[PDB]
């Protein structure tokens, strides 16, 4: 939890 | 030039100028130099500090004698901030720092104005810096010798007292001081 | 009362004698500062103001201390670097130590000039100067 | 081109210079962040 | 056909990275034919994941390898071979990627095949920022080390040997070049990102040697100055091998040669000194003004600067207004770009090594 | 260690702490010279001369 | 001409973005180590 990582969704 | 190579010994002249070669870029330039191989400066006498500190660990000595606080005083300024960049530990660093801004208030208490030098030192002073297994700073210690006894209380003509007193006496206007009841320099037989 | 006792000039010496401790016990460093000029405007040199500080120094006697014996001082490779005009080729070798003392001493008679070392040879105050004369006046004269 | 590119890249390399710079000092945090570690685990 | 499907058990997943990121090692042969093998299983296993759609699991993927990656360059950050390795596999990572993430612009150059093979479940463009900074850092711990690797080095290679037309020479500098270059050619890195490594160490070598010059009197002697010139060559034709003027170390290298011409060229008459005025362009006025005033006879008939000839320097070069600063950024560092370098191969067809034992990798 | 003290300076009229100025200096030049003859008979056998 | 203007615009603001989140997480990564400190000490 150092870096904020976040996965955007792709839309199909 | 101001710095030469005399045998072991360094002399300098006195230049009344801020030359910029005693840029820390040029400080760290000198570091890990053999002596004599970089153009003179009291850097390479400290260089030289350090590395016998490497070899024979035993406790190092760098001495000025010339004119009262011509280039002795500016020159055991400059080692000490050589000194504090080589070790760079912060609360070291500070310690030096306080150091360098204390220099000033012994200036102001143990010299004083004179023929010679304007800011002459009137006194032997001897300070020490400690070393650790890791040769870096952890302390500081000072030491006086042989302070002027009649300057205290008598001032050759265009010569001053230690210049703490005309400091606190032009700056006797300030609130916390009033009480003092003290006013200009020449209001007083040890400044006038 | 042992220190009421005790005089300015004992207090003065013991304090002499504590620090002259303390300086032994250390390895010494020495640089010394000369003041150009009583008027203290930058970038100007006087004459009188550098011999009166160095004798106050005493910097010249330690000078000609050194100058009584054998003051310069000269790397082989140095010396052959500099003084390959006064090196004959034929007398060029694999070991240089040999063969500039075989050149020095051919140059210069007096042994006692010129003092021999392992790593660097040693000389006398008038011996640089009448070495880079002849190298100077050989290298013109091929010029 | 070379105009325009070499006027808006002189703010392009200062603002990289202080992205790495910035990433340095990350870099100290994180050796600072792991000697805190080790102390921790002496405990 | 097999896509490449990577299937592991994702309990034991840290061993999987730990046996493909720390047992891994870039002496391997396996790794050497094809650089970057680790990069592409990784993606390939990120692709199968993307695959399960398991945004968690691919979370925990990344979080793990970014995180061992970091424990690399901390406990094995000395090692070049194994720093420039990794800095292959991140810029093979980063353009495979770029290359199949579902950026249209991407795809712009990309073959059907590889197409095929393009992501849709979701996007990381998030995590292609953190990639991207782990790269500038990986990047820079690189500088450092090579850095430190050269620092006594060009004393002793550059001014203090004497070049023939502990102990280092120019033709020992020459060595550890080629055998840099041949590291990072073998490692996989992009010619791009070998211009700019080279373009670093070149300004770094100049720097030191300027400064150790500047610093130095008896160094500075009008016989020395063809030495450093030829010198100057000597790496010239040595950029020429790798054909890499397009670089620009060359431009990195100007101070150094402008300050050799300034030494060799005669400085008796005004005349000459509005001439090197104009020529010694790169180098601001503190540094001429020191080299001439530090500059030294070797032989009888040279002579010392007159002072009305540094005056007239300093007065004719004055509205330059140059920084006061004596003595060039030893530890400057160059801002550095990742360009978009497309791979042609095909992902499916790619597979495992034996001597990696990536058995409980199983591909379908 | 460093030592700040004034060097060998004589003024118009001498006293008694000028006088202790010019002792004290002379015991520090005594020491520089014994140090550095030892130094350099640390050096001179130090090679072979 | 204009492609070029609107990638270096575009360029700029990536780098201002960076810069400020480099920033704040600068900010956060201090608040930790300050704490951290604070709890040895």
């Amino acid at each position: 939890p150092i870096r904020p990582v976040n996965i955007p969704r792709k839309e199909k | 030039l101001i710095y030469t190579y005399c045998g072991i010994v360094l002399v300098a002249i006195n230049p009344y100028e801020q030359l910029p070669i005693y840029g820390e870029d040029i400080i760290n330039a000198y570091s890990g130099q053999n002596m004599g191989d970089m153009d003179p400066h009291i850097f390479a006498v400290a260089e030289e500090a350090y590395k016998q500190m490497a070899r024979d660990e035993r406790n190092q000595s760098i001495i000025v004698s010339g004119e009262s606080g011509a280039g002795k005083t500016v020159s055991a300024k400059y080692a000490m901030r050589y000194f504090a960049t080589v070790s760079g530990s912060a609360s070291e660093a500070n310690v030096e720092e306080k150091v360098l801004a204390s220099n000033p208030i012994m200036e102001s208490i143990g010299n004083a104005k004179t023929t010679r030098n304007d800011n002459s030192s009137r006194f032997g002073k001897y300070i020490e810096i400690g070393f650790d297994k890791r040769y870096r700073i952890i302390g500081a210690n000072m030491r006086t010798y042989l302070l002027e006894k009649s300057r205290v209380v008598f001032q050759a003509e265009e010569e001053r007292n230690y210049h703490i007193f005309y400091q606190l006496c032009a700056s006797a206007k300030l609130p916390e001081f009033k009480m003092l009841r003290l006013g200009n320099a020449d209001s007083f037989h040890y400044t006038k | 009362a042992k220190e009421h006792k005790k005089t300015v000039g004992h207090q003065f010496r013991n304090s002499l004698h504590l620090l002259m401790e303390t300086l032994n016990a250390t390895t010494p460093h020495y640089v010394r500062c000369i003041k150009p000029n009583d008027f203290k405007f930058p970038f100007t040199f006087d004459e009188k103001r550098a011999v009166q500080q160095l004798r106050a120094c005493g910097v010249l006697e330690t000078i000609r201390i050194s100058a009584a014996g054998f003051p310069s001082r000269w790397t082989y490779q140095e010396f052959f670097s500099r003084y390959r005009v006064l090196m004959k080729q034929k007398d060029v070798l694999g070991d240089r130590k040999q063969t500039c003392k075989n050149v020095l001493e051919k140059l210069i008679l007096d042994k006692d000039k010129y003092q021999f070392g392992k790593t660097k040879i040693f000389f006398r105050a008038g011996q640089v100067a009448y070495l880079e004369k002849l190298r100077a006046d050989k290298l013109r004269a091929a010029c | 081109l070379v105009e325009e590119t070499k006027q808006l890249e002189l703010d392009l390399n200062d603002e990289r210079l202080r992205y790495q710079n910035l990433l340095n000092e990350f870099s100290r945090l994180e050796e600072r962040y792991d000697d805190l570690k080790e102390e921790m685990t002496l405990m | 056909d097999f896509q490449g499907m990577l299937e592991y058990k994702r309990e034991d997943e840290q061993k999987l990275v730990k046996n493909l990121i720390l047992e891994l090692k870039p002496r391997g042969v396996a790794v050497n034919l094809i650089p970057g093998l680790p990069a592409y299983i990784l993606f390939m296993c990120v692709r199968h994941a993307d695959y399960l759609n398991d945004d968690q699991k691919v979370r925990s993927l990344l979080t793990s390898t970014i995180n061992s990656i970091k424990k690399v360059l901390k406990k094995r950050g000395d090692d070049f071979e194994t720093v420039s390795f990794w800095l292959s596999n991140t810029c093979r990572f980063l353009h495979c990627l770029k290359q199949y993430s579902g950026e249209e612009g991407f795809m712009k150059h990309n073959t059907s095949r590889q197409n095929e093979h393009c992501l849709t479940n979701f996007d990381l463009a998030e995590y292609r920022q953190v990639l991207s900074d782990l790269a500038i850092q990986i990047y820079q711990q690189l500088v450092r080390v090579l850095e430190n690797i050269l620092q006594p080095m060009i004393v002793s290679g550059m001014l203090e040997h004497e070049t023939i037309q502990g102990t280092y020479t120019l033709d020992s500098i020459l060595r550890q070049l080629n055998s840099f270059h041949s590291v990072m050619c073998q490692h996989g890195m992009d010619p791009e990102l070998i211009k700019q490594v080279v373009k670093q160490m070149f300004y770094i070598v100049g720097a030191i040697t300027l400064n150790n010059l500047l610093l130095r009197k008896d160094m500075c002697s009008w016989s020395k100055g063809m030495q450093i010139r030829y010198n100057v060559s000597q790496l010239e034709e040595w950029l020429r091998d790798k054909n890499l003027m397009n670089s620009g170390a060359k431009e990195t290298l100007e101070p150094l040669i402008q300050a050799a011409q300034l030494l060799q060229v005669k400085k008796k008459t005004d005349d000459d000194a509005e001439a090197i005025c104009s020529m010694c362009n790169a180098l601001t006025t503190a540094q001429i003004v020191k080299v001439l005033n530090l500059y030294t006879p070797v032989n009888e008939f040279e002579e010392r600067v007159s002072v009305s000839f540094i005056r007239t320097i300093q007065m004719r070069l004055r509205d330059r207004k140059d920084s006061p600063q004596l003595l060039m950024d030893a530890k400057h560092i160059f801002p550095v770009t990742f360009p978009f370098n497309p791979s042609s191969l095909a992902l499916e067809t790619i597979q495992i090594p034996a001597s990696l034992g990536l058995g409980f990798i199983a591909r379908v | 260690g460093v030592l700040d003290i004034y060097g060998f300076e004589t003024f118009e009229i001498n006293s008694f702490e000028q006088f202790c100025i010019n002792y004290a200096n002379e015991k520090l030049q005594q020491q520089f010279n014994m140090h550095v003859f030892k130094l350099e008979q640390e050096e001179y056998m130090k090679e072979q001369i």
